[PDB]
């Protein structure tokens, strides 16, 4: 499955990114979850997208 | 993901072992750079920005 | 079998901790769905106790298996010919099998190997990974520190 994309803060402020040529970014966090139909478990990691 | 799903053995995987986000971030950066719709902000005056 | 707060080794992920045993619903029933977080992958694993024996989850073995592998090492003389691809496939299948004693014997064989020969790059990668998981299982077998288990290794590894 895939579930609940959420964000952190920005990596850097505006003019700092403009000066250091970095993209004004923010991380994506996603509550990913794997399930086997064979025996049945949740595998609920938090994948940085 | 579907490709490696069969190749990977059971009770040994996790979504971190399954998911490659490298093509996703490549698609995002390949759109924000080097597209047609992404553009330098034409900003010789704030009206041209607007 | 299992109660909340007990360490329990889950293959292949190794030692982990139970947070609760939920009885969540599917097909009407509610079963022994124990929610269990791990330390390495940072994920919560709902496990039903009805197939905890299917997946082969394990209460942490202590001094019995510890002195077992400590009986095995310091003369781990094994024969494997120069078919080193066959060797690597064999120990990789063993490593997938997840037996503590065999995994310990093979990483001590790798210690005996790189003591003289020097492993490959991915061979050393597999070496360090299996040392990591085996040392985590050891350091919770004596319920102690990673540095403690590494000093334990150094004082038993041909020692
Ligand atoms: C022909 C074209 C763009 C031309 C270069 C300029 C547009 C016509 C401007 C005009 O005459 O009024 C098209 O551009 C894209 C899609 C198809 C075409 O691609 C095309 O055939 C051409 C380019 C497609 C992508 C280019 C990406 C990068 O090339 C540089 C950096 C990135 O984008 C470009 C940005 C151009 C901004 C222009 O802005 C204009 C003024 C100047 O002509 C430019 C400063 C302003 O008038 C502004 O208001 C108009 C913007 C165009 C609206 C959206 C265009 C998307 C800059 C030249």
């Amino acid at each position: 499955s895939f579930s609940d994309p959420r964000f952190d803060d920005v990596k850097a402020p505006v003019d700092e990114c403009k000066d250091k040529d970095m993209t004004y970014a923010a991380p994506l966090f996603v509550t990913a979850e794997f399930i086997n139909n064979n025996t049945g478990e949740i595998k609920s990691q938090t994948v940085f997208m | 993901v579907r490709e490696r799903m069969t190749t990977q053995d059971v009770e040994a995987i996790t979504p971190q072992t399954l998911i490659n986000i490298r093509p996703v971030v490549a698609a995002i950066k390949e759109f924000f750079g080097t597209s047609q719709l992404s553009q330098f902000m034409d900003q010789n005056n704030p009206l041209s920005g607007l | 079998i299992f109660k909340v707060g007990d360490t329990v080794v889950y293959p292949h992920h190794g030692a982990a901790l139970v947070e609760a045993i939920e009885t969540r619903t599917i097909k009407g029933e509610q079963k022994e769905y124990l929610v269990l977080k791990v330390a390495q992958g940072d994920l919560t694993v709902r496990v039903p106790a009805e197939n905890a024996e299917y997946v082969g989850v394990r209460d942490v073995v202590g001094q019995e298996g510890l002195d077992k592998v400590f009986q095995v090492l310091r003369a781990p003389h094994t024969e494997e010919p120069t078919n080193w691809s066959r060797r690597y496939k064999a120990n990789l299948e063993k490593l997938a099998s997840g037996d503590v004693n065999k995994v310990a014997e093979v990483v001590r064989d790798l210690w005996r190997r790189d003591q003289e020969r020097g492993l490959s790059a991915g061979e050393k990668r597999m070496l360090a990974k299996a040392r990591q998981i085996l040392v985590g299982e050891l350091a919770l077998a004596e319920s102690t520190d990673d540095a403690k288990a590494e000093t334990i290794l150094d004082e038993v590894l041909a020692a």
